[PDB]
């Protein structure tokens, strides 16, 4: 049996998404594009952080 | 301890992967042809279908968003009660409803979706044509969760 | 700092519940279906659905 | 007056089947269960199982979880006992009995089965 | 004073880990943990009562806990609290405990029964006391300077924080029913029982003496104990008595805050 | 999804396919372990390290 | 396999009280065994006498009663007469199945 | 009576087509796609532990 | 939702309070009686 | 490290020590320290308490 | 007869293959009956004659 994380806070801008994260223990974040080129990335999160994509 | 990320997280085109047995699900490439055969008992003769004599069109609102953001009102005169089909004669406009019910002298309402800034299209209802036109405004939200 | 207050749940078997709105800050209500609770002596209520 | 009526005697050969009836009268049939007991010649009684008249689902004892089959006829107020694939060891006397609370009050008149080659 | 605990009783609840990696129902269970102080003192709430006997008298060497359908007595010397290395207990009253602890990632409680059996329960937690001043230090020195901070106070007087008590719900016990030849027997054992069986239509009611139901299996029947004379706290782990609650009284939370120098 | 199958529902025949693309995400060699698939060029039999 | 042990026969005189005992070979008899007593008619017919330890069948006269004595189940009959010279049986229920006894014969002289 | 159409490979969007036969009234159909699956052929080489 | 000023009050004696935290209820687990939820943590604690 | 020991029949103790490296593996995409109350299930393996042949 | 196998006999290692041609005598569709193999274009399933 394994746990699940809590919801983030999302705001919208023109052709971008901004997210705020509230981690409790190390967690993994990854994302990819749909289509011909996926452009994969990956990183670990251990503290409160803000990202823009 | 050093294997890295698997195919489910790196594969292109948005595919999904399961392993018992090994399969790939919902990859978006190409197109599929289809062939269909219809028996003769499913049709209705033209003498039995109702006829429509007078047509008009009026559109009170339009916003060219990714959802169904139009409304239209059509007036008609019908010979007797029955069913009828609706279909668009242009490629830039889609209509949701497939069938309508008609009786006497009344009006019906439909909804549509489009990406054109200035709208001009035709509608067919049981072998008749009508012309509509309007001006449309843009939306205000940036990002949605559906195509 | 702030505090969260949670009262004891209400379980109604062989029926359906409903709740009304209130004016307290950050009020929330929901109703779920398909529950079947257990205690230390056995099941709580006779109906299994 | 409550009375239980069973079938008469019959003589069988190996490989055949025999049907034993038990007629009920004087009480409502669906309110109490029907019980069966077997008494071998020269031996005591043996318990075989009972059937619920309200639902018709039977329960069998360990020694007889085999060819034996129970049945009921609600409209006729009669219970049946069926034994299949008879052998020479199957000769015995059978009775049907009712269960009223924890007590076995009443008894049937009995039926005699004789099997020989 | 202890007069506020006169007509109450303990209860049982759910615990996510009981020592070996499996869940259980235990006489000792955990509520929220409070860490509002700047000195690093913790406050804990549990499901048993410390310092009061089973006849409603005060005795500081005893505690009472809930056995099956009846409370009983036990020793205080078996109470322990540990996260990583062991902690140290500074004061107890009723449902509440004070402790000082090292750093760690878990928390555990336990005690010993009246037949020589132990019980435990474990919850996740994250413990890291704050930093006061411009240096990080590990113990109290002999030559230094004084700066403000805050703590908890060892007092049991009445305060302004309160919690409520309500009427308990029914308890389903299966063991009471037995199976006999074509019949089901319900045993009372001195307590009021509510029953319902689906065989033969329906049969409902209350009883105080032995009773027998005809033409029914052990299944398709239900039993519960439905009369009580005491009040109990309304935990979010226990179902409600009725659509609207019935208040009976309230009790207070000890150990308020204050200013000190450290 | 090829021209070699027909089904009949309510007296109507349907034929689906063939597809217009032959793209597949797998290579010639794959390795499987409890729900995960990887692309890997494993060493030949009798030539370990 | 549990069996119930009963005495071969008992001899008494008219007007006396007759008590019969039975006991299983696997343990003591308790309130949960629901001991049963039935009587065999000389015409090879059977009728029940005592059911569920201490409940007398309806229509059975006041001289019949039963109870448990120590580890043994007992059936006591008062006012014995020559009409009581029949066969008596003892039955016990343990777990899934019943257990039947060996029977006894009553002699009144 | 035969009719041929072409639909793009996208899941969850309905499409419409028109059937017109002289002597009879026109009829309109609607279709929607729910799943597409691909499955290769495999052969085993060796195992490790 | 998660920064300085999520909960505001005009004076320590007042009774009215403003709050803008997120609160969403979630499904209970099978065989358990409990009330799970999800919520943003305090902004005052983070600022310290 | 790892250590084992026991007590004799004359009240004398014994011990023995060996080096070792203990680090349990990670299941899922998060690192956790205890067993939660609300979550998800994933496959895993263990030892069975049976004394059969 | 491909480059992914190695054998050792009397302390010598041999590797054989791959072949220079891909010619095969079988077509896409075959039929088998009690020891004979035929090349045949059988009709679609659900479209018999
Ligand atoms: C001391 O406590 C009082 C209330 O108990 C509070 O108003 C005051 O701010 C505190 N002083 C300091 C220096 O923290």
């Amino acid at each position: 049996r394994v746990p699940k994380a809590r919801n983030p806070t999302v705001t919208y801008g023109k052709n971008q998404v901004t997210m705020l994260l509230y981690p409790d223990h190390p967690t993994l974040l990854s994302y990819r594009n749909m289509g011909q080129e996926p452009n994969y990335h990956e990183e670990w999160v251990t503290h409160k952080k803000e990202v823009t994509l | 301890k050093e294997r890295g990320a698997s195919l489910q997280h790196t594969a292109p085109f948005g595919c999904q992967i399961a392993t018992n047995p090994v399969r790939a699900v919902n990859c978006a490439v190409g197109n599929i042809p289809i062939s269909i055969d219809i028996p003769d008992a499913a049709f209705t003769r033209v003498v039995d279908a109702p006829s429509v004599t007078d047509m008009s069109c009026e559109v009170p609102a339009c916003t060219h968003s990714s959802d169904f953001g139009g409304v239209a009102i059509i007036k008609y005169t019908a010979s007797k009660k029955g069913k009828c089909a609706v279909h668009s004669m242009t490629n830039a406009v889609t209509i949701r409803e497939a069938d309508v019910e008609v009786e006497g002298n009344s009006q019906l309402q439909i909804s549509f979706s489009t990406a054109l800034a200035s709208a001009e299209f035709r509608v067919q209802v049981c072998s008749t044509q009508v012309h509509c036109a309007a001006a449309c405004h843009p939306p205000k939200d940036h990002i949605v969760n559906y195509p | 700092e702030y505090k969260t207050v949670i009262p004891s749940p209400y379980v109604k078997c062989c029926g359906t519940a409903e709740c009304k709105d209130k004016s307290l800050p950050d009020y929330s209500c929901k109703v779920f279906t398909g529950v079947y609770p257990f205690m230390w002596g056995g099941a709580y209520c006779f109906c299994d659905a | 007056q409550i009375q239980l009526v069973q079938s008469g005697r019959e003589v069988k050969n190996p490989g055949e089947t025999v049907k034993i009836s038990c007629k009920a009268s004087g009480y409502t049939f669906t309110e109490y269960p029907m019980l069966w007991v077997k008494q071998a010649p020269g031996k005591g009684f043996r318990w075989m199982g009972l059937i619920y008249t309200n639902t018709g689902e039977p329960t069998y004892a360990e020694e007889f979880k085999g060819r034996f089959v129970f049945s009921l006829e609600i409209s006729a107020s009669t219970a049946y006992l069926q034994i299949n694939n008879l052998t020479n060891e199957d000769t015995a006397t059978y009775f049907c009995v009712r269960d009223y609370f924890i007590s076995l009050d009443y008894w049937g008149q009995g039926t005699t089965l004789t099997v020989s080659s | 004073n202890f007069n506020v605990y006169k007509a109450t009783r303990p209860y049982l609840a759910h615990c996510p880990d009981c020592g070996e990696g499996h869940s259980c129902h235990s006489p000792i269970a955990l509520e929220r943990i409070r860490n509002e102080a700047t000195d690093g003192t913790l406050k804990i709430q549990v499901s048993l009562q410390i310092g009061i006997k089973t006849d409603d008298s005060h005795d500081w060497t005893k505690l009472r806990y809930m056995d099956s359908h009846t409370p009983a007595d036990a020793e205080r010397a078996g109470l322990l609290v540990r996260t990583s290395a062991p902690c140290t207990i500074t004061g107890t009253m009723g449902h509440f405990i004070l402790a000082r602890c090292p750093k760690g990632e878990t928390l555990t409680v336990g005690f010993t029964d009246s037949r020589k059996i132990s019980h435990t329960c474990t919850h996740p937690f994250h413990h890291e006391p704050p930093v006061i001043g411009r240096e990080r230090f590990h113990s109290r020195p002999q030559h230094g300077k004084e700066l403000p901070c805050s703590t908890y106070v060892q007092s049991t007087a009445a305060t302004a924080e309160e919690i409520e008590v309500h009427m308990p719900p029914d308890t389903p016990d299966r063991t009471l029913m037995t199976q006999q030849s074509g019949n089901v027997k319900i045993t009372v054992n001195g307590q009021t029982v509510r029953y319902k069986c689906n065989c033969g239509g329906s049969n409902e009611g209350l009883t105080t003496t032995d009773k027998v139901i005809n033409n029914c299996k052990i299944d398709q029947c239900h039993a519960a104990v439905t009369n009580h004379k005491n009040w109990q706290y309304n935990s979010p782990l226990v179902p409600r008595n009725a659509e609207l609650g019935d208040r009976k009284g309230k009790i207070h939370i000890p150990f308020p805050l204050a200013n000190v120098t450290c | 999804a090829n021209g070699d199958h027909a089904v009949t529902v309510k007296d109507a025949k349907f034929v689906v396919g063939p597809m217009s693309s032959a793209w597949t995400p797998f290579d010639n060699k794959i390795v499987v372990y409890k729900g995960d698939v990887y692309n890997m060029d494993y060493p030949p039999f009798g030539a370990g390290r | 396999q549990a069996v119930v042990t009963q005495e071969s026969a008992l001899t008494t005189s008219p007007g006396e009280t007759v008590t019969l005992t039975c006991r299983s070979n696997i343990g003591a008899v308790t309130s949960s065994n629901c001991a049963n007593w039935v009587q065999e008619k000389p015409d090879h017919f059977f009728t029940g006498l005592i059911g569920d330890t201490n409940n007398r069948r309806s229509g059975v006269p006041a001289r019949f009663s039963g109870s448990l004595i120590g580890d043994k189940a007992a059936l006591t009959i008062t006012g014995a007469q020559t009409e009581d010279e029949a066969i008596y049986f003892c039955a016990l229920w343990y777990n899934n199945l019943w257990v039947f006894g060996g029977g006894t014969k009553l002699t009144v002289l | 009576y035969e009719h041929v159409t072409v639909i793009p490979n996208t899941v969850g969007v309905p499409y419409k087509t028109l059937v017109n036969r002289p002597g009879y009234s026109p009829m309109v159909l609607e279709m929607e796609l729910q799943s597409v699956t691909l499955e290769p052929t495999l052969s085993l080489d060796y195992i490790t532990c | 939702p998660g920064q300085f000023g999520d909960i505001q009050s005009r004076t320590p004696e007042s009774k009215d309070v403003y709050a803008n935290t997120q609160l969403v209820l979630q499904r209970p687990a099978a065989g358990t009686v409990h009330v799970p939820y999800s919520q943003a943590p305090s902004g005052f604690k983070y600022w310290l």
